[PDB]
């Protein structure tokens, strides 16, 4: 969806644990976490076990893009963390093995 | 037998463009004197996304991941009279450094040699899950040019699990300064 074909990809046959714990109270404020951003814009997708941190304008499905174009805008988009919402929107930090 | 694309450089001809990855490479180093001594594998070549360096500056095998912001004309500058290297030219920045790995310490051949090409360097570069399979073959030639029918085993040397974005990558020459110039050398894609 969103976190394999942009952010990071895993391959389906080789990989370990997913550690991941409550930080309510350390990642998230009641207003909103506007601090860290995800990507869901790139230019193709990732092949398995890729990061990708390029700060390019690109175009959401895969359109080569000299900017001002169209459909060309930041690579980063927020993720709004509250303590004041359910567990969809809480944050939590994952530890890949 | 398929087709090879052969980048040949004279002293006029100078040649490492944006040539793609896109299954993996097949490289050849057709070496007299260590023209070709390194690459940048990536995919925006500039200081955004993550790209790696593997090169030998002559003393290491210096093998690193940063966002390094791409030179677009990468060389290494070696005095033609004197024969010893003087600019390592290949980044301006370099941040957010993921991977980090430098060789033993040796003393190569740095000055230009004349005659055949002294020896066939043959390099495969595959990115399969995450790894960066880099393997190695090696044997003594005498040719001009013209890439000889042969009959060798790759060996692996590098399984290296860099994890980084390579859609392209750009060959680093070596810039024979005796003002720019280069030596009689080829290299070969090799998709
Ligand atoms: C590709 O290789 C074949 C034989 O290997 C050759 O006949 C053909 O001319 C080559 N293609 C080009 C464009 O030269």
């Amino acid at each position: 969806g969103v976190i394999a074909d942009y952010n990071y990809k895993l391959p389906d046959d080789f990989m370990g644990c997913v550690l991941a714990w409550n930080t309510r109270n350390i990642d998230a404020t009641s207003t909103g976490n506007y601090n860290y951003k995800y990507r869901y814009l790139r230019h193709g997708k990732l092949r398995p076990f890729e990061r990708d941190i390029s700060n390019v304008p690109f175009s959401p499905d895969g359109k080569p893009c000299t900017p001002p174009a169209l459909n060309c805008y930041w690579p980063l988009n927020d993720y709004g963390f509250y303590t004041t919402t359910g567990i969809g929107y809480q944050p939590y930090r994952v530890v890949v093995l | 037998y398929s087709n090879v694309t052969g980048f040949h450089t004279i002293n006029h001809t100078f040649g490492n463009p944006v040539i793609p990855f896109k299954d993996g490479i097949y490289f050849a180093a057709t070496e007299k004197s260590n023209v070709v001594r390194g690459w940048v594998f990536g995919s925006t070549m500039n200081n955004k996304s993550q790209s790696v360096i593997i090169i030998n500056n002559s003393t290491n095998v210096v093998i690193r991941a940063c966002n390094f912001e791409l030179c677009d004309n990468p060389f290494f500058a070696v005095s033609k009279p004197m024969g010893t290297q003087t600019h390592t030219m290949i980044f301006d920045n370099a941040f957010n450094c993921t991977f980090e790995y430098i060789s033993d310490a040796f003393s190569l051949d740095v000055s230009e040699k004349s005659g055949n090409f002294k020896h066939l360097r043959e390099f495969v570069f595959k990115n399969k899950d995450g790894f960066l399979y880099v393997y190695k073959g090696y044997q003594p030639i005498d040719v001009v040019r013209d890439l000889p029918s042969g009959f060798n085993t790759l060996k692996p040397i590098f399984k290296l699990p860099l994890g980084i974005n390579i859609t392209n990558f750009r060959a680093i020459l070596t810039a024979f300064s005796p003002i720019w110039g280069t030596s009689a050398a080829a290299y070969f894609v090799g998709y």
